[PDB]
């Protein structure tokens, strides 16, 4: 998966 | 959203003014240094660069590496802000996660060298906020892989500010390198092909207005997308050379997810 693979990024997406 | 049209220039543009510490017509000022009777300290060779890494963090290995090492400090700030601006996007944050996390991936470098162009000439760059100006000679004059890194960007940079985008241009610019519909493993495609759209429509209205006489600007800000990407592919495959045959070239956890599995 993507929101694995890209955990930082991910958390950055949310908020 | 066929509404939100009206205002999505100015929109996207006080994003970018939001979102970006350092922009062109700030960049432009400091190198052509009019508002100041002091110049950027000027680091253009070994012992230039020794005595401005004295303001420390304000490690240590080879010189190279340390310049490395510097260099994604400023890459890691820019996606970051990267990551805010495409959340101001009108419908970037109702895009499906996994699509959010792909757009930047493959947008992020591509929009990253095309904001770099705003602090370059064809002798060097803006570095520490304007505080510093690294030269391209002596960048070049590096070692085996790494003197190779940012010359071709120097060369995209120096054809791109020919062009005379101003940042209200290159916001929606960025904008549009950011929502791009065919980069690979995007779930909802149809979704995002229309944000583009609707960028494109509002970035050609803007560049007929704003540059009337440059009449093909806009199919010139096409060919340079594509050259970005072509760019970014080829500076992908450089990092990774470096990222195995480089022991001390460590890689900020950021940028190792975005690199990992790009090209
Ligand atoms: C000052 O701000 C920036 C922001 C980006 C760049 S860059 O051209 O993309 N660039 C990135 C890296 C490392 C990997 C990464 O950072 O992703 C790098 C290493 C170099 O070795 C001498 C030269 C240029 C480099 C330069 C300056």
């Amino acid at each position: 998966s993507l929101t694995e693979r890209h955990k930082i990024l991910h958390r950055l997406l949310q908020e | 959203e066929t509404a939100d049209l009206k205002s999505l220039a100015k929109r996207i543009y006080e994003a970018y003014l939001k979102n970006f510490n350092m922009n062109k017509v700030k960049a432009r000022v400091i190198l052509s240094g009019k508002a100041s009777n002091n110049p950027p300290f000027v680091i253009h060779d070994m012992e230039t660069l020794c005595m401005a890494e004295k303001t420390l963090v304000a490690q240590n290995k080879e010189a190279e590496v340390r310049i490395f090492h510097c260099c994604q400090c400023t890459s890691v700030e820019t996606v970051t802000e990267l990551t805010e601006f495409a959340k101001a996007i009108p419908g970037f944050a109702n895009l499906d996660l996994n699509d959010q996390v792909t757009l930047l991936k493959y947008g992020v470098y591509e929009a990253i060298f095309a904001m770099l162009s705003s602090v370059m000439n064809k002798d060097g760059m803006l570095v520490a906020y304007g505080n510093g100006f690294i030269t391209r000679e002596f960048l070049k004059s590096l070692r085996k892989p790494f003197c190779d890194i940012m010359e071709p960007k120097f060369d995209f940079a120096m054809k791109f500010n020919a062009l005379e985008l101003d940042d209200s241009d290159i916001s929606l610019f960025v904008a549009a390198i950011i929502c791009c519909g065919d980069r690979p493993g995007l779930l909802n495609v149809g979704h995002i092909e229309k944000m583009q759209e609707g960028i494109v429509h509002v970035l050609r209205l803007h560049l007929q207005s704003n540059h009337p006489d440059d009449i093909f600007l806009f199919p010139k800000l096409l060919q340079k997308m594509a050259d970005l990407r072509q760019l970014v592919t080829e500076h992908a495959q450089l990092v990774q050379i470096i990222k195995k045959t480089e022991s001390d070239a460590a890689l900020h956890p950021l940028l190792q997810e975005i690199y990992r599995d790009m090209y």
